[PDB]
């Protein structure tokens, strides 16, 4: 069985991540182009390298996990470091304005590159802790939302949070409440590792656990090659929307500041869809949900540009939509996990699966963050910070309804089989 | 702390049926089985019959089968023996033990597990007599058909239904080589019984020994008084 | 199911080894028992050599062919009980014969001695006459009554006392019942008795009158 | 469903034994199988398990002395026992915790160890 206390741990330790990934993910691109001054270009390439390397950098740090043997585990010296090397690389990471001139850039490289080392280093021990720390058989099944759970609720907490702590701290220096909303985050960070540390102990261990067969088991698995095939177009639509939001609403659309109203509240929505999810998967078949889930985004985004036009960017608007795309979140996310053990049942050809579905969710964000810095260069100059001249519209426009795109052909691909 | 308890003993005429019941507190119910065994009066033991808490696992004794029939309780571990039709030799002393829940199957020529704890016991007694009243008497110490040295006393307990009888010799003061020997069943279906005791020919002609029996189930004493003649 | 030695003789720090035949052409492990009078059989040893749980390690077990043994390495003073063994076959558990285990001590006659009955006890109309036998170890003693150079059998009654506990001697009494009106159609009655310790049988007479 | 032990001899000490508890009427894949040992005047002690995934857990007396293993294929359990002592002798279950409706423990199946009793009559 399965006491509260680990559950109640493992949901403390999620938390604590995810509030410290958020912010990078969503406010770093932005960041660069209107605090320090970059150029266009240049955050593309970095961006687009920086994360390939860490998607494909995964699979070693399995084998250190593997390889190391002393006092404390194989696990918990591994959180431990990375948790701390990680506050201290992402500390530093939000003070890239207090430097000029060539060092500048190597900074921002420098800097980029050693967060993403230590998150890898982080997180690998803490996930692969389950199947090992008590876990016999469907025991996890009822251990596995608890972290889920924390998980989306952080970048939601952090969504409608982040804004008015800069604002109240910033004024003619806009970095310098960033640098205090990182402290907080690395409080939180610190904390959440010392209790699922504390309250988590290890039971049922374990003893002594090619590119050809990779491409052999692709082929063969067609089943497999649409779902993977399925999963990267809906990753780089979610990272597209996710990712380019505050450009949106700062230019397109009246900067009042509806971006918390569009994302963070509608997270209540994407939680109340979670936790009543098996009743509403035994009402319903399981085709009809994928077409739901394939089908929401794709109506929020309708109804935003739609509205675009002729309005004055309705509240109902603004909250209907996003109440929408979190649905549609919530439910593709969910029934992700059923479909990759009904593929693999027709090394150990299992673990092997586990690895492509984050390899494939690593590549969509590095393209989809590729994307959007070079059609943004391409049009024209966002950096201003000033009034958005006309006719760049059009490409905001074009880059903001371009996941729909990627929706349509999920859907197809889907409805294929 | 595991132990078993044993009660139900009494008086039964032939043919009178009789319960007896064995409880145990200690141990989970269903890992194990109980059996019942006989130890006759003066003979060795006897095995009857057994039961495992599933009650198709039972068995009986070729001599008692037919008889005696056997049952336990789920929820309060408890373990009955009801025995009806009884007999005159069915009197005995009966015993529970505790064994193997599969014993039957764990039995090849290298295993065999045996039967570990034993309860006390009940002792149970067949018979068509009512209590009487112990008669006593005296031995002649033979004028000169004794040992020069040694001199022989003794009273004789002829006949008393009840088991139990108390035999004393001067008050329960003198020990010096009494003896009291084990009660006979007699074919009329009382007891008899016999004490004696020796001294030495200085001691006769002076010393008083007087023979005292106190019997329990009915106020009786007979303190009968030994003189040589 | 035989138990080879009915009874056994010893002192302290000596080796006893008791067998059990378990001749019943079926092949089966043995356990066993101890009893002390007046109490309830302990286990010794399950499984042939398997030691149950607090038992001191001077037993033993052991399983020859066809035969089963149990060995004591030294006597102690609390060994002298009765043995048995145990042998489930089929879905029966039978026990053995059992083997007293007494002490060894230099021999002794019997001492006899015969009563008449008392001036009492013929109003009822019984006569009951004993022979007594005292103080002699070895339990092999043997009596018999005659009367008029008669012998009488069929309505004689024998109890004997437990070996003693200070000297380890036995007491054999052998009593004899008759009615009022038999009794007194004889003249001499007596007893012998013969031992193994003895040269020739020893007897008790007395005659009907006073 | 039932579970069906087999193996189980006489050994003498330092000797070696595998017990395999076939099993039946429910899908393999299923909660972790475990093993326990009884011994006369004593109650059901565990010994070892094996999870769904492969991950085992054993007992302090047991450690470094038996393993346990799990076979999809044959829909088996099997344990390896080595450098067996006088003390494990006993009757061995074959117990499948999950479930708590039933246990459905099994019949066991009864392992000595002993100074070279004479062995068997061939
Ligand atoms: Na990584």
């Amino acid at each position: 069985s399965i006491s509260m206390t680990t559950k109640l741990s493992y949901g403390f330790g999620a938390f604590g991540k995810d509030f410290a990934i958020g912010i990078v993910y969503m406010y770093l691109m932005y960041y660069y182009t209107d605090v320090v001054g970059l150029s266009v270009g240049l955050v593309g390439t970095l961006f687009l390298v920086a994360r390939i390397w860490d998607a494909i950098n995964d699979p070693i740090m399995g084998w250190i996990v593997n390889a190391t043997r002393s006092r404390w585990g194989k696990f918990k010296p591994w959180i431990l470091i990375g948790t701390l090397t990680n506050s201290l690389v992402l500390f530093l990471l939000f003070s890239a304005h207090l430097f000029e001139g060539t060092a500048q850039v190597v900074f921002v490289c420098v800097t980029y590159i050693l967060w993403g080392m230590t998150y890898t280093i982080m997180d690998i021990p803490f996930w692969s802790l389950v199947p090992t720390i008590t876990l016999d058989k469907r025991e996890r099944e009822q251990l596995v939302p608890f972290p889920r759970f924390f998980a989306s609720l952080a970048g939601f907490v952090t969504a409608g949070i982040t804004l008015p702590f800069v604002s109240y701290v910033g004024g003619a220096d806009r970095g310098f409440g960033f640098q205090m909303f990182t402290l907080v985050l690395i409080a939180f960070f610190i904390a959440s590792t010392i209790v699922t540390l504390r309250n988590v102990h290890e039971v049922y261990s374990s003893d002594n656990g090619t590119l050809k067969t990779i491409v052999g088991l692709i082929y063969k698995n067609d089943q497999l090659s649409c779902l993977l095939g399925m999963a990267l177009a809906y990753n780089i639509a979610s990272n597209i929307i996710n990712g380019f939001a505050i450009y949106y609403f700062t230019y397109v659309i009246g900067d009042a500041d509806l971006f918390p109203y569009y994302l963070s509240y509608a997270g209540a929505a994407n939680l109340l869809t979670l936790i009543v999810f098996p009743r509403l998967v035994k009402m319903l078949s399981r085709r009809i949900l994928w077409a739901g889930a394939s089908v929401m985004p794709v109506l929020s985004c309708a109804g935003l540009f739609a509205m675009a036009l002729a309005d004055i960017h309705n509240a109902a608007l603004i909250v209907a939509a996003g109440i929408f795309l979190n649905i549609g979140t919530a439910l593709f996310w969910v029934l992700q996990v059923i479909m990759v053990a009904d593929t693999v049942d027709y090394i150990r050809c299992e673990s092997i699966a586990y690895s492509v579905q984050t390899m494939v969710v690593k590549g969509g964000s590095a393209f989809a963050a590729f994307f959007i810095a070079l059609v943004l260069g391409l049009i024209g100059y966002t950096p201003n910070v000033a009034q958005s001249a006309q006719t760049l519209q059009g490409m905001q426009f074009i880059m903001i309804v371009l996941p729909v795109l990627f929706f349509m052909m999920t859907l197809v691909l889907y409805f294929r089989y | 702390e595991v132990q078993l308890v044993e009660s139900g003993g009494g008086l039964v005429q032939p043919g009178g049926s009789l319960r007896l019941s064995c409880a145990a507190s200690g141990f989970n119910f269903s890992y194990y089985s109980i059996h019942w065994v006989r130890q006759a009066p003066g003979k060795g033991l006897e095995w009857v019959a057994y039961i495992s808490s599933s009650s198709s696992y039972t068995s009986y004794a070729d001599s008692v089968k037919g008889r005696f029939t056997i049952s336990a309780d789920t929820s309060k571990n408890t373990a009955y023996l009801q025995m009806n039709s009884l007999r005159a030799e069915d009197t005995a002393v009966y015993y529970c033990a505790r064994g193997y829940q599969y014993w039957q199957y764990h039995a090849s020529w290298y295993w065999n597990g045996g039967l570990d704890y034993w309860g006390q016991g009940t002792l149970v007694t067949v018979s068509s007599a009512s209590t009487k009243g112990p008669s006593v008497f005296p031995l002649a110490p033979s004028s000169k058909s004794t040992s020069g040295g040694t001199a022989a006393l003794g009273c004789l307990v002829k006949d008393y239904f009840p088991e139990p009888v108390t035999v004393s010799w001067n008050s329960g003061a003198l020990t010096s080589g009494v003896h009291t020997f084990p009660a006979v069943l007699q074919s009329s279906g009382l007891y008899s019984l016999s004490s004696v005791v020796t001294v030495p020919s200085s001691s006769l002609g002076t010393q008083t020994y007087i023979c005292n029996v106190n019997h329990k189930p009915s106020n009786t004493k007979v303190d009968k008084k030994v003189e040589p003649k | 199911m035989t138990q080879s030695p009915s009874s056994l003789s010893a002192s302290v720090g000596d080796r006893v080894t008791i067998t059990c035949r378990a001749s019943q052409s079926v092949s089966s492990a043995v356990a066993w028992y101890q009893q002390k009078p007046g109490k309830a059989p302990k286990l010794l040893i399950y499984s042939a050599s398997s030691l149950y749980s607090g038992v001191p390690s001077r037993f033993s077990g052991s399983r020859s062919g066809t035969d089963f043994t149990l060995t004591i390495s030294s006597l102690q003073p609390e060994d002298f009980a009765t043995y048995y063994c145990q042998q489930s076959s089929s879905s029966l558990i039978t026990f053995g014969q059992g083997t007293k285990v007494e002490i060894k001590r230099t021999v002794a006659a019997p001492s006899v001695f015969i009563f008449p009955p008392s001036d009492s006890q013929l109003k009822s109309g019984t006569a009951s006459v004993v022979c007594l036998l005292n103080n002699f170890y070895p339990r092999e003693a043997k009596v018999q009554w005659k009367v008029d150079n008669a012998l009488q059998s069929g309505n004689s009654q024998e109890s004997v006392t437990e070996q003693d506990s200070k000297d380890s001697t036995y007491s054999l009494s052998s009593t004899l019942t008759l009615s009022k009106a038999d009794y007194e159609k004889h003249k001499v009655y007596a007893c012998e008795v013969t031992h193994q310790g003895l040269s020739s049988p020893v007897t008790k007479s007395f005659n009907r009158g006073e | 469903r039932q579970l069906v032990e087999s193996g189980g001899g006489l050994v003498q000490p330092g000797g070696s034994l595998r017990l395999s508890c076939a099993v039946s009427g429910i899908i393999f894949r299923d909660n972790a199988m475990g093993w326990y040992r009884q011994a006369p005047g004593k109650e059901r002690e565990w010994v070892a398990t094996i999870t769904d995934l492969g991950y085992t857990a054993y007992a302090d007396s047991v450690k470094g002395r038996f393993t346990i293993s799990r076979d999809n294929a044959k829909d088996t359990v099997y344990l390896q026992m080595n450098s067996l002592e006088p003390e494990d002798t006993a009757v061995y279950y074959c117990h499948l915790p999950g479930t708590a409706a039933g246990d459905y423990w099994g019949k066991g199946t009864p392992v000595t160890v002993s100074s070279l009793e004479v062995l068997f009559q061939g």
